[PDB]
RNA sequence: UUUUUUUUUUUUUUUUU
RNA sequence: GGUAAUUCCAGCUCCAAUAGCGUAUAUUAAAGUUGUUGAGGUUAAAAAGCUCGUAGUUGAACCUUGGGCUCGGCCCGUCGGUCCUGGGUCGGGCCUUUCCUGGAGAACCGCAUGCCCUUCACUGGGUGUGUCGGGGAACCAGGACUUUUACCGUGAACAAAUCAGAUCGCUCAAAGAAGGCCUAUGCUCGAAUGUACUAGCAUGGAAUAAUAGAAUAGGACGUGUGGUUCUAUUUUGUUGGUUUCUAGGACCGCCGUAAUGAUUAAUAGGGACAGUCGGGGGCAUCAGUAUUCAAUUGUCAGAGGUGAAAUUCUUGGAUUUAUUGAAGACUAACUACUGCGAAAGCAUUUGCCAAGGAUGUUUUCAUUAAUCAGGAACGAAAGUUAGGGGAUCGAAGACGAUCAGAUACCGUCGUAGUCUUAACCAUAAACUAUGCCGAUUAGGGAUCGGACGGUGUUAUUUUUUGACCCGUUCGGCACCUUACGAUAAAUCAAAAUGUUUGGGCUCCUGGGGGAGUAUGGUCGCAAGGCUGAAACUUAAAGAAAUUG
RNA sequence: GUCUUGGCCAGCCAUGGUGACAACGGGUAACGGAGGGUUAGGGCUCGACCCCGGAGAAGGAGCCUGAGAAACGGCUACUACA
């Protein structure tokens, strides 16, 4: 309920106050302060390029043991590092050090999924040619 | 009790209720003469004097106001008009 | 309720529906309107009017004796006091707080109540500005109290 | 402070409706009060009012039938277009064959129903069904 | 009304006349 | 998924869509998880510590109703005329105290004729009309008299394209605005219609919501009379050039006309008056034991303290006994499901100072009111500055115990503090975890303050008052049973009158953390207060009950 | 002065104008609209982009011709680039 206003001119306290609690909404928070544009390692974009530094290990949350393998990326648009998952059985050998990769969206919104602790980025390509069909015998790896 | 007749209700109920809350607000005040001994000149008197009224000439008090209610000093008659 | 305290308390008085002097009164209307400016020339409040006709003189109601209000009648008589009964008693009240805050400073119950009573002062003076009563410049000052009531 | 004379009235109405009261008292009296329990009456939805005189604001005795749901006040009263009736019908009032929805025009109180037959519009200020 | 600290990870249930 | 994997890698089989399917990001519905419709705030997140108060929002009732005369449209029936009827609704005029100038045509009163009629004047004519005359009317055009805003109805105007939508067999369809008919000669329908919120323009409606009107009458009214002043259509010629009456505008006299002019007094509010009521506030004052210390006093070995001890004091007489004095703090028992205060809070006596609610009222004013963004007063304890005081208790600190340790609980000391004046601070589980105003709704008994009525004891009394008893009522602190109701439940007379959802106002909340954190601002002597994020992280955290 | 009105500009005089009904300042990953998407009603969101209006031609300024330009597939000057 609530102590709204009910008067017959008092539409400018109703969106006044419509207005100051609409930013407790999350979902409205985050597209009016355009924190995408502003703290998101993309720029707001789907995906993104960046060159491969290093292969890391990550434990599975309990309850799960395995490691799962990552690699450290720096992205090319901004130079920003993020870890990406590598998915699928045995696809870190196609992943090497200095290799230019593009990551997706991990799940849902820029939240980790799963039992990757910190990990909110997976690799989509790797020099062009797309991780899958690496995985499967469907095309080659770049001669280079 | 579902059914009761508002618009007529009993005299006795009247002088039970509170002098506002009845259907009209009679008030329960009167107006009252005094008979001051001694003298044979009649004054009126409110039920519920304020002030210490004294009679016309005679120079007597007539009563003491207390408690929303005046108090009749004590050798004087009175009758309700 | 009151309007500066919690105070549900309902009293007041209830007019009879007669609007009609009642028989056992042989009082001429022109004999009260003398009553009631002798009294104010005197210098009685319109207030304390009404309760010494009421109490002595047997006029139940002035409006229902001649059919005009005690202070229309003082005001068309030219007797009306210069300042309302309302103002002045809240004036004077005022003026009295200051008096014992001088001497006694530490008691600050006493200054929050002269804050209320400072507070009716100021909200009437609005109603008497409004209506006419009172000139628009007419304002309320601290110092200025004790001059006005005199 | 009171506000609504209009709600006060309805408010107990209904009270002593739900109640089972077969009358209920009403203080104060307004000209909307008496124009919007005569809209009851040639419906039937109430039986007979009678009205207090005083000295003041006057008091109303209503007696009860039974056959009366609910009835309500709008606050505030919107200002209301011909094509905005049946929105307000069908938002408020239980199927649209029964109950009336009460506006004030410049013709006076009076019914939902017989604005579409007068072409007419104005303020909402009530129902009952 | 003397005092008595701690217990390594995961693992502990389904359908109808 | 830990050696029987319906979930990984594969083989087989099957399922969904299918020339498509999957994935990532943005947005919409779901989301009554942004709530105007339409959320939630006792315990799940959330009523500011409390009061005052500006902007804002909202704001008691009251002024032409009732009846009758009718006339017409539409709808609901039987009459079906060719293959006229009652009721309901809506609208129109009249009665019931309810615009002129020129009228070009209107029209009432009789009309030039005309119409019927009591036997009471005969008749064959004349459309358009002139005059006497014109209560009420559409017509043009000049002027006067209209309270003003909000609101609703109607109308005009309001790019295409888009959208909804009509038509046509692009082979159907998305589309497109085409096409169709005659054998031909050439003949023809189309290329519709709706949509203009809000603002602007014109008119009607007059309920609802506002605002003014006559009160120091400076008020209304003329075929009333008199002045001052201003202007000018016309006559014998003269907006140039003035010189009389006279026709209009402003202001002011005397007389008359008139029912001469002010709505209630809200179980709204303010103010006044009377007797009470209170551990409400300030100042000074008085008493009380107790604690500590000291003096005197008699005694001898222990006394404190604990679960048990020890530190500690003690033949210099400790502890204990009696008397007295000093100091500072506090106000026991009485003391309660009692009272006062806005809250924080407030308990010995007396005097003074100012204030307050309830009650009673046939006193007064007459809407003066409710809630409040910013703004302001007060605000436990702790803490700060400068003096005074410093009995007790006692953060820090030092020891003695316990313990594995014991920087604790226990015991002996003990500084700041605890008390007070002046000035700050402004926070509490500042809690009824329950905002303020208003109306209604089940019963009952206690209790506090006031008032009223009755009764009998008791003390006084030229028969009043106090105590006790019964009842009524107003206003409080609460309580007991119940659910016609509410809630998820515990429970609630409010947390009820809410999916049958709108009485008024303010504030706060949107999964858990990060975080009441960082930063900026502002207040403070400082401690800190107020305002107040984001990155990042996570599938739960949480509320009430149930069985173990 | 302009095609013309105008504090548009030059002289003289006065102290005003806006604001809590949010002025002024800041942000926009903002050209405005007709409209697109999705919705029972009430709404949310997008609109650089086939149409209408505005502005620009590497960044500012100035100007000739001309009815019409502060034009840039015109000119002049400065900065950057070449
Ligand atoms: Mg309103
Ligand atoms: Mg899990
Ligand atoms: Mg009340
Ligand atoms: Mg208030
Ligand atoms: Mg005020
Ligand atoms: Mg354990
Ligand atoms: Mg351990
Ligand atoms: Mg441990
Ligand atoms: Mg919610
Ligand atoms: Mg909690
Ligand atoms: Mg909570
Ligand atoms: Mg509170
Ligand atoms: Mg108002
Ligand atoms: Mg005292
Ligand atoms: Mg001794
Ligand atoms: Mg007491
Ligand atoms: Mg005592
Ligand atoms: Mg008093
Ligand atoms: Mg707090
Ligand atoms: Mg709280
Ligand atoms: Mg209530
Ligand atoms: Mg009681
Ligand atoms: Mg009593
Ligand atoms: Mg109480
Ligand atoms: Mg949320
Ligand atoms: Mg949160
Ligand atoms: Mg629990
Ligand atoms: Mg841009
Ligand atoms: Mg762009
Ligand atoms: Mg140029």
């Amino acid at each position: 309920s609530g102590g709204k206003p009910r008067g017959l001119n008092a539409a400018r306290k109703l969106r006044n106050n419509r207005r100051e609690q609409r930013w407790s909404d999350l979902h409205y928070k985050k597209r009016a302060l355009g924190t995408a544009f502003k703290s998101s390692p993309f720029g707001g974009s789907s995906h993104a390029k960046g060159i491969v530094l290093e292969k890391v290990g990550v434990e599975a949350k309990q309850p799960n043991s395995a490691i799962r393998k990552c690699v450290r990326v720096q992205l090319i648009k901004n130079g920003k590092k993020v870890t990406a998952f590598v998915p699928n059985d045995g696809c870190l050998n196609f992943v090497d050090e200095n290799d230019e990769v593009l990551l997706a969206g991990f799940g849902r919104k820029g939240k980790a999924k799963g039992d990757i602790p910190g990990v909110r980025f997976k690799v989509v390509k790797v020099s062009g040619v797309g991780l899958l069909a690496l995985w499967k015998e469907k095309k080659e790896k770049p001669r280079s | 009790v579902l059914a009761v007749d508002l618009l007529n209700p009993s005299p006795a109920s009247e002088a039970r209720k509170h002098k506002l809350k009845t259907l009209v607000p009679a008030p329960r005040s009167f107006f009252m003469d005094v008979k001051c001994p001694g003298c044979f000149t009649i004054t009126t008197v409110f039920s519920h004097a304020q002030t210490v009224v004294i009679c016309q000439g005679c120079t007597t008090v007539l009563c003491q106001p207390t408690g929303g209610k005046a108090r009749l000093t004590e050798g004087c008659s009175f009758r309700r008009k | 309720g009151r309007m500066h305290s919690k105070g549900k308390g309902i009293s007041a008085s209830a007019i009879p529906y007669s609007r009609n002097p009642p028989s056992w009164l042989k009082t001429t209307p022109e004999q009260v309107v003398d009553q009631i400016c002798k009294l104010a020339k005197k210098g009685a409040t319109p207030s304390q009017i009404g309760v010494i006709l009421r109490d002595s003189h047997g006029i139940a109601q002035v409006k229902v004796v001649t059919g005009n209000k005690i202070l229309r009648i003082l005001k068309s008589n030219g007797l009306a006091p210069d300042l309302p009964e309302d103002l002045y008693m809240l004036i004077k009240k005022a003026v009295a707080v200051r008096k014992h805050l001088e001497r006694n400073r530490k008691d600050k119950d006493s200054k929050f109540r002269l804050i209320l009573i400072e507070s009716r002062i100021h909200r009437l003076a609005r109603y008497y500005k409004t209506v006419g009563v009172l000139p628009p410049t007419w304002k309320y000052e601290s110092s200025t109290a004790s001059t006005i009531v005199s | 402070v009171r506000t609504s004379v209009l709600h006060d009235a309805l408010n107990s109405i209904n009270n002593a409706e739900k109640a089972g009261k077969r009358q209920v008292l009403i203080r104060p009296s307004s000209k909307v009060i008496i124009k919007f329990l005569q809209v009851m009456q040639k419906h039937g939805y109430i039986g007979e009012f009678e009205e207090v005189d005083d000295h003041r604001s006057g008091k109303i005795v209503v007696q009860l039938n039974g056959r009366m749901n609910k009835c309500g006040v709008i606050s505030p009263r919107y200002n209301v277009r011909l094509a905005e009736l049946e929105k307000w019908v069908v938002k408020l009032l239980p199927a649209r064959q029964f109950g009336y929805v009460i506006l004030t025009t410049s013709a006076g109180i009076m019914d939902h129903e017989e604005a579409r037959r007068k072409h007419v519009s104005g303020k909402i200020i009530g129902f009952f069904y």
